[PDB]
């Protein structure tokens, strides 16, 4: 129960490896949905739940529109999942073996202390205010409404200009 | 009705937070004393029994500032049990 | 660097309250109004001197006044306070709104005996200006020498000598 | 280049959240507020090469607070020596460190 | 004791959805001047069990042109998301108490949409592809509308929790303060559950069976269980959010009874809607939402931003 | 088009670099870069031909990848120090990734391959807007971190950009590709002088901008796309020829044109910092740049290529040339060498 | 935390390698871009939560907004590419070399 | 830990149900049974050809509006602020520009399913 | 105006959703500017005590701040009590 975040980070690494290995975009969206859920779990484990749930919802909508588009235009008669080429599977397991090799090397080389096998799960949350109200994530995202109105207005203008941009691109 | 009831709930929240404020110094004193007790027992257990390596200082800090640096969760529960460390890391988060 | 100093178990020993959170919250308002001087002295020393190792006497005084307050509560009238804090202990949030009747009986107890008045809606949540004789720490954060700034040049702004002095440009 | 319309007009669009020790939402801190405060107060007015030279003590303390490499190495050394002594049978942990302790509030 | 609590949450929900199938067939029959099943059970009460046994004793019939991994993953995903969505509901005390309960609900609903999409694409058939694309359009429209509705209603509430909704509706419902949001939320729950009028994903008339047209018995039963569990859940969420049951600290049994009565009424309302209305076109559903509900809910979201500010009725944080 | 979306898109094109150069937070610099990219894409794909679509796609994926690397550098700096600016003690790996990604944003070699591709297949005014306005925000970020840059990587990128730009402009016959390779060479000069003097790269940027604004304006006047199209300019607009030749010579760096001034002062500063090898190699490849400019001058001004019959109708009709923009910039980009101490700052 | 941050940095590196190495699919390239975006979001969120930088907590939301804007623009460009050719192939869009 | 156990129990329940569904009945598999359905005839295409959806602009607008949703969602904590005037103005501006974008797209016929 | 009234009545008959949305938008703009309770929301959020009130030293030169919570000095919340 100490290495839970490390297991999640390894799963995120595997999902990003599959996305890099580039299946058919159906399975690419699947891998990105899995990676988004895993990253949500990592953020929730590290702290406030609002950021993880936000990135989960956002990537759910994004990969849904992506699924629609890869059905519409980015498709082929035989969409390769991962086993159309044995090189893709061999490279996936090669990357997994390289990941295990590098983390074993960095555990053996414990001078810097980036990854430690004995010290894993000991330095996840550093210092927390034990007694205290209104210290969770989402209060800062609310402070975007009052303390970073410049961040709020550049995000809003980005979305507004983006509406105009996409209409003019797909005007045809 | 929502205006009146939300104002009443604001008054109730102020009452609860004032009860918390009145209980704050006792919790602060007990928390500081417990933290110092854990640090002292860690320092003694590192001091007498743990370290006989010739090049080692027992109570050596890692800062030159010579003032109080509050301890980390992994610093104060590092010598404790793994279940206690996991409770200190993921107690509030997993309690749902 | 240096060896960090921290007190021993003998000077960290104190008579702990051993009192649950629900009974603490039931007695919170009268505890906060009875000895607010001791609690504010502890908070003032704690926020002035950031070191917890130099406020242990104030913390023991906070524990002592809390113990005296609870001993007065236990001595004078105990069963309406008991039923009040158990009604608070029943709920999942210890909401004061559930058991105002037992709160009224406990307030009647502490008003008839010991003459205590429960604070109003916005009284416990303001600054206090506590008087103390402990000297003000002149160097919090253990700051270093703060090295002096650059020696700013003062004088009249004369024109540049012989113009720009850029190759063959005379002016 | 770097225009300074924020300093010229006196506004602060993005200047109050440049670093950790700067205007937390309700009243909170950022776990190295004192160290970052000391480092910035050291480096102000002498900035650049002089701040890199003669604020190295404050910067090293702040970097140690933020990254905790030396605390990790010290704790790893203590735990490694403890495990070596457990293997050699020369150490028995106390009750409070391993198992039942007396809980204080 | 916690596993016993999980059982007492999960098993009654599954029996409730099976008898929801029975109640749907009987209510539709009695609105169609006929009866429901009354032969299999004493009053038809064994009909869902007979249907379940027949579906689980028919062969699943894996097809040739089919991505088998997604074809198997999708119905199990749908059922586990339906039960996971049932987890955090308070009646009046939830099994799992979440601070961001509504956000959890939204995330799980979107993942259920992904289950439908993956089933439709994996069952490599044209009607399945049609059903998947219709699901994409439908979830676009109701997702944006539902997010705005929940934002405004929980702005009238305090945090994103649901016990806070109970304490908010302790004195009066939320239907009277925000009834247009309740109407648009009811329509959005219909769209989320893929129910009539705008089902459009299992469209029996436009398509053959939509995304289930290649799913034989077994995983088809899993999809049906997930759909009807989601029906009961959306009605339960609507009555928790808007039609607040009576809550007393001394006894919660009357809260559970009131919640049961209102959830049964809204489920019967869903069956009533199915009996009453014909189907939309799936472009007409998008036009209807994006041209009627979205501007009105944007305006009402602005109104519910302004309302606690100018009435000073800002809800507490806790 | 539509005036409302024209105003929105052009205001966002303006707003991107302004936010980047006026914001002290690296995150706000990144959102300014994002503003510039996303705003300029619909202006690129506007004619809706396959070449415009390809150019927009290439530009989008290149700038998106570079901005993602920039954001990686910003997040790693925030992890290391907790601030939102590279102050003094950041990691050299972070700084080198920042430099590499901003080089791919700018388009200098060996990240230069997309720039002639994108500039080709795009209308001339959009090529002008790209090659001038899009290169200020990454240069502003590079000027902001004026120390703490790797001079080795800077000089390698500078020398390879000048070499590849000279060779590419030597090969090309398309005018837009010629302008893109000129951009690559001048960006190489600016990047070369960047870690030693921000004033000199600002000066070279200003000289380059005021030099290639009227070049693009003169291309825009007759919609001249190729060397032959600019060659039949004596029949179309014979008054253009002297200013065209003088601006091409100034882009070549010939004295006494004011385009000699940025190369001269950059060589001076590099002499002051003892980089004679780099300065000499840069000057020789600048001579190569001047060669392909001089071939262009031979085509358009000093000889008279054959013309066709319909240019008689072109002479019959009347034209329109922008006041206060072409002639002013041409004069200031040709005959402003004796104001060199005023130009340097 | 340092092990998790190393894993997130390696995940970003893998998604960058996916972006740089094309396999016949502009949609897959956009997917790799959004994988890089997700890795950066998780890195920023974990850093802010670890350092208790609640004032800097709007930064992940800002990068998510601008990332979805760029994903929107990329999807629009992919639509135009598909309308031009009908296959969405990065090797098929190559005619600007001359 | 509790929520994790409930999630795993639901997943194991769904897996148990589909494993029962696959190992319980009798299997008789042949080619005409497992062929794709296509209403009682052989399919002309492979059901993997491009589909050419007609609401692509609405989908991209949905992406942008979903991120506007993500911006609007911290309002329940935003209304607890001490200023509340800049908060109210900022919320009004955000909702107004979102509505202006929707109105502009409606006027320019963006959400009209161009065939 | 006759044309404006006829246009509004036709819009209310034919498209009574845009009319309601624009009216609600205008009402949400106008109502905070005319309500007498607008300052009360900010004052309530100010008076809500999420943090400990840190005491100050007694130099004897400030008579405005109280010496104890049971004092007439300080920001009393009788406006919220009677609100
Ligand atoms: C480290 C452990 C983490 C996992 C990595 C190692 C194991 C998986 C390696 C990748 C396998 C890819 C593969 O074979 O794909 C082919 C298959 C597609 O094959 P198929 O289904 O088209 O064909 C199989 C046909 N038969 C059975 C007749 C031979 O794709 C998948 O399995 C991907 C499905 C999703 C997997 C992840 C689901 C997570 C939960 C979602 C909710
Ligand atoms: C959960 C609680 C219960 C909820 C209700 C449940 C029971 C009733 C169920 C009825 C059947 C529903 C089945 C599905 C029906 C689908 C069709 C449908 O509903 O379409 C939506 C229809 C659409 O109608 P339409 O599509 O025919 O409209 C024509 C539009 N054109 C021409 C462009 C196509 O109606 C709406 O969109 C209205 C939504 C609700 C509006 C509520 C407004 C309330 C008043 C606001 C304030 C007014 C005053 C202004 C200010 C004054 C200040 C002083
Ligand atoms: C609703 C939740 C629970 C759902 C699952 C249902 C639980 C209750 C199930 C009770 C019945 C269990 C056995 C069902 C067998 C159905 C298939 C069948 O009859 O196969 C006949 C076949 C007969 O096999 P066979 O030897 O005649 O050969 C089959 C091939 N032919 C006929 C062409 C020669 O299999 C069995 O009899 C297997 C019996 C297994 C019993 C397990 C208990
Ligand atoms: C068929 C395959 C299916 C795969 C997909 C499974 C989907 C599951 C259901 C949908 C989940 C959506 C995302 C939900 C995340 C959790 C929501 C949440 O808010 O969690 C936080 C919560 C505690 O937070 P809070 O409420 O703030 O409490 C603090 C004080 N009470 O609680 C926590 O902190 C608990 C954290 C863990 C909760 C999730 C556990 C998931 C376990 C992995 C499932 C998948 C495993 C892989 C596949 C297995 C084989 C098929
Ligand atoms: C390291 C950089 C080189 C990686 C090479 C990977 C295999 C390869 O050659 O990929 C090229 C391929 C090009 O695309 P494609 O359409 O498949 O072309 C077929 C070529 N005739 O492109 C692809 O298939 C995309 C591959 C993306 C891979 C991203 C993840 C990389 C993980 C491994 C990192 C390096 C590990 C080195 C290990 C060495 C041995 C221990
Ligand atoms: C600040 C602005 C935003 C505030 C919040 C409100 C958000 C509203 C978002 C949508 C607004 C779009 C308005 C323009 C538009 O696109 O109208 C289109 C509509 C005709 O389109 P449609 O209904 O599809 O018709 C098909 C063929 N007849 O056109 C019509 O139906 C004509 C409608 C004319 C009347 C409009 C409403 C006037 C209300 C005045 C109230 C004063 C009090």
């Amino acid at each position: 129960m100490n290495n839970y975040i490390f297991v999640l980070s390894s799963l995120f690494l595997v999902g990003c490896l599959g996305l890099a290995l580039k299946p058919s975009p159906i399975y690419g969206g699947l891998g990105l949905i899995v990676s988004g859920f895993v990253g949500c779990l990592m953020v929730l484990g590290f702290g406030g739940s609002f950021l993880g749930l936000m990135v989960f919802l956002i990537y759910l909508g994004g990969m849904l529109v992506v699924f629609g588009y890869t059905t519409a235009m980015a498709t082929e008669e035989y969409p390769e999942t991962w086993g159309s080429n044995w090189l893709i599977l061999g490279f996936l397991v090669l990357g997994v073996i390289m990941e295990v090799f590098l983390i074993c090397v960095l555990n053996y080389y414990d001078e810097v202390g980036v990854i430690n096998l004995d010290g894993l799960g000991d330095w996840l949350m550093y210092e927390v205010d034990d007694v205290g109200v209104m210290l969770e994530g989402g209060i800062g995202v609310a402070a975007m409404y009052s303390c970073a109105t410049w961040m709020m207005v550049v995000a809003g203008w980005s979305l507004f200009a983006g509406i105009f941009i996409i209409i003019e691109i797909t005007r045809d | 009705r929502m205006m009146r009831w939300n104002q009443e709930r604001r008054r109730l929240l102020i009452e609860d937070l004032e009860a918390r404020i009145a209980l704050m110094p006792l919790f602060q004193a007990e928390k500081d004393r417990r933290t110092l007790q854990i640090l002292r027992e860690n320092l003694e257990e590192e001091a007498i029994i743990m370290k006989d390596v010739p090049n080692w200082k027992v109570g050596e800090s890692v800062f030159h500032t010579t003032r109080w640096v509050p301890p980390l969760i992994g610093e104060m529960y590092g010598l404790r049990t793994k279940e206690e460390m996991s409770n200190a890391n993921f107690g509030f988060t997993w309690y749902t | 660097p240096g060896i960090v100093e921290l007190p021993t178990l003998e000077e960290l020993k104190v008579e702990e309250v051993k009192v649950s959170s629900a009974v603490l919250k039931a007695a919170a308002h009268h505890y906060g109004a009875q000895c607010d001087k001791t609690n504010k002295e502890f908070m003032l020393c704690r926020w002035e001197e950031k070191d917890p190792r130099r406020c242990l006497k104030e913390g023991k005084l906070v524990n002592g006044c809390a113990l005296n307050f609870f001993r007065q509560i236990k001595s004078h009238c105990a069963e309406p306070f008991t039923e009040y804090w158990t009604c608070l202990d029943y709920s999942n949030m210890q909401l004061f709104r559930h058991c105002r009747q037992q709160q009224a009986k406990f307030d009647q107890c502490v008003l008839d005996k010991l003459g205590w008045v429960r604070p109003d809606l916005g009284q416990l949540s303001k600054v206090t200006k506590v008087k103390t004789d402990r000297p003000l720490p002149e160097n919090p954060y253990h700051s270093r020498a703060r090295p002096e700034p650059n020696p700013v040049i003062e004088g009249d702004l004369k024109p540049a000598k012989h113009g720009t002095r850029f190759f063959f440009w005379t002016v | 280049p770097f225009l300074d319309i924020q300093k010229k007009l006196g506004i602060s669009l993005d200047r109050h959240f440049m670093f950790l020790s700067a205007e937390q939402p309700y009243k909170n801190a950022a776990r190295c507020h004192a160290f970052e405060k000391e480092w910035i107060e050291c480096a102000h007015g002498i900035g650049g090469t002089r701040a890199k030279k003669e604020c190295k003590i404050e910067f090293d303390d702040f970097e140690e607070c933020l990254l905790r490499y030396k605390t990790m190495r010290r704790m790893h050394d203590i735990k490694k020596q403890r495990e070596k002594l457990m293997k050699e049978g020369k150490y028995t942990p106390p009750p409070h460190h391993s198992g039942r302790e007396e809980p204080r509030p | 004791m916690f596993f016993i609590n999980i059982l007492t949450l999960l098993v009654p929900i599954l029996i409730a959805m099976a008898f929801l199938t029975l109640v749907e067939r009987k209510i539709l029959g009695y609105m169609q001047l006929r009866k429901g099943p009354n032969i299999v059970g004493p009053y038809g009460i064994l009909q869902p069990f007979a249907d379940a046994m027949k579906l689980f004793m028919k062969e699943p019939m894996r097809p040739l042109t089919t991505s088998m991994s997604l074809f198997i993953i999708a119905p199990t995903l749908s059922l586990t998301l339906a039960l996971s969505l049932w987890v955090p509901l308070p009646m009046p005390h939830p099994l799992i108490n979440l601070n961001l309960g509504i956000l959890f609900i939204l995330a799980t609903s979107s993942l259920s949409v992904y289950s439908i999409l993956w089933s439709g694409w994996a069952s490599n058939s044209k009607y399945s592809l049609f059903g998947a694309l219709r699901a994409v359009a439908q979830t676009i429209s109701y997702e944006v509308t539902m997010a705005i509705i929940l934002l405004s209603v929980l702005l009238m509430n305090g945090s994103y929790s649901l016990q806070t909704l109970i304490t908010t509706q302790e004195h009066m419902w939320l239907l009277l303060p925000a009834w247009p949001m309740a109407m648009m939320w009811f329509i959005s729950t219909l769209a989320e559950t893929n129910r009539a009028p705008f089902d459009l994903t299992e469209g029996e008339s436009e398509l053959v069976s939509g995304f289930n047209v290649e799913y034989a018995a077994g995983p088809f039963a899993l999809f049906f269980m997930a759909e009807y569990t989601n029906i009961i859940l959306m009605n339960a969420l609507t009555t928790i959010i808007f039609l607040g049951p009576l809550y007393y600290i001394n006894l919660p049994e009357l809260y559970s009874t009131n919640f049961m009565m209102e959830a049964l009424l809204l489920s019967s309302t869903f069956l009533w809607i199915r009996a009453s209305y014909p189907r939309f076109r799936y472009d007409q559903l998008m036009h209807l939402l994006w041209k009627n509900f979205l501007p009105l809910t944007l305006a009402l979201c602005m109104w519910h931003i302004s309302l606690p500010i100018f009435t000073a009725g800002v809800p507490p944080y806790m | 088009m539509n005036p409302i979306t024209l105003a929105i898109i052009y205001f966002t094109i303006f707003l991107g670099p302004v936010i980047t150069m006026s914001s002290t937070n690296l995150m706000l610099m990144w959102v300014g870069l994002e503003f510039s990219l996303l705003a300029i894409i619909p202006m690129l794909i506007n004619k809706k031909n396959p070449r415009s679509t390809e150019a927009a796609t290439k530009y989008f994926v290149t700038q998106a990848t570079a901005s993602m690397i920039i954001l990686l550098a910003i997040v790693l700096n925030y992890k290391q120090l907790g601030t939102w600016m590279f102050q003094q003690q950041t990691n050299g790996l972070i700084l080198n990734m920042t430099l590499m990604a901003l080089s791919m944003k700018l388009g200098l070699a060996p990240f230069h391959f997309w720039l002639p591709e994108v500039t080709q297949g795009i209308p001339l005014h959009m090529g002008l807007i790209l090659l001038t306005w899009q290169k200020i925000a990454p240069l502003s970020i590079l000027i902001q971190i004026y120390p703490l840059l790797n001079s080795t990587i800077i000089l390698m990128l500078a020398i390879t950009s000048i070499f590849m730009g000279a060779w590419g402009g030597l090969n090309q016959t398309q005018m837009r590709k010629i302008m893109a390779y000129s951009s690559i060479a001048h960006m190489g000069w600016m990047l070369a002088i960047l870690p030693y003097n921000p004033s000199l790269t600002l000066l070279n940027l200003m000289i380059y901008i005021i030099l290639t604004a009227p070049m693009f304006m003169a291309l825009m006047l007759n919609n001249s796309m190729t060397i032959n199209s600019i060659s039949l300019l004596w029949n179309k607009t014979p008054a253009m020829l002297t200013m065209i030749s003088l601006m091409l010579l100034s882009l070549g760096g010939l004295p006494p044109l004011t385009g000699f001034l940025p190369k001269w002062i950059i060589i001076t500063e590099l002499m002051k910092n003892n980089c004679l090898i780099m300065a000499t190699l840069m000057a020789m490849m600048a001579l190569l740049n001047l060669f392909f400019y001089t071939r262009l001058i031979y085509s358009t001004s000093l000889t008279m290529f054959p013309t066709n019959n319909n240019s008689k109708m072109m002479t019959h009709q009347t034209k329109t040339k922008p006041n206060l923009m072409f002639s002013t910039l041409a004069i200031m980009s040709t005959m402003t060498l004796p104001l060199a101490p005023q130009l340097i700052t | 935390m340092p092990s998790t941050f190393f894993n997130l940095t390696m995940a970003f590196s893998l998604s960058l390698l996916g972006t740089l190495m094309f396999r016949s699919h502009l949609m897959s390239t956009l997917l790799c871009l959004e994988g890089m975006v997700l890795s950066l979001f998780i890195m920023t969120s974990v850093t802010s939560l670890n350092s208790n930088s609640m004032s800097s907590m709007p930064i992940p939301i800002t990068i998510l907004v601008f990332a979805a804007c760029e994903a929107a623009v990329g999807l629009a460009l992919l639509v135009k590419v598909s309308n031009t050719y009908g296959t969405d192939y990065v090797q098929n869009l190559n005619l600007l070399q001359c | 830990m509790n929520l994790y156990t409930v999630i795993f129990i639901n997943i194991l329940l769904s897996l148990t149900l589909i494993l029962v569904a696959f190992w319980l009945p009798q299997m008789n598999l042949y080619s005409e049974k497992a062929n794709p359905y296509e209403c009682g005839f052989d399919p002309t295409s492979s059901a993997r050809l491009p589909f050419s959806m007609k609401f692509f602009l609405v989908a991209i607008t949905f992406l942008l509006f979903d991120l506007e949703i993500a911006l609007l969602l911290p309002l329940p904590w935003a209304i607890q602020t001490i200023k509340t005037s800049t908060m109210m103005i900022m919320a009004f501006i955000l909702v107004t520009i979102l509505s202006l974008g929707l109105a502009y797209e409606w006027t320019q016929k963006g959400l009209e399913w161009t065939e | 105006a006759g044309r404006i009234s006829a246009f509004l009545k036709n819009a209310w008959a034919k498209e009574p959703v845009l009319v309601v949305s624009f009216s609600v938008w205008g009402l949400a703009i106008i109502m905070p500017m005319i309500s007498p309770y607008t300052k009360y929301a900010s004052m309530i959020n100010k008076a809500t005590p999420y943090n400990y009130p840190v005491p100050v030293r007694d130099d004897g030169n400030m008579p405005d701040v109280p010496s104890h919570p049971q004092d007439p000095l300080g920001p009393s919340l009788d406006w919220l009590k009677n609100l």
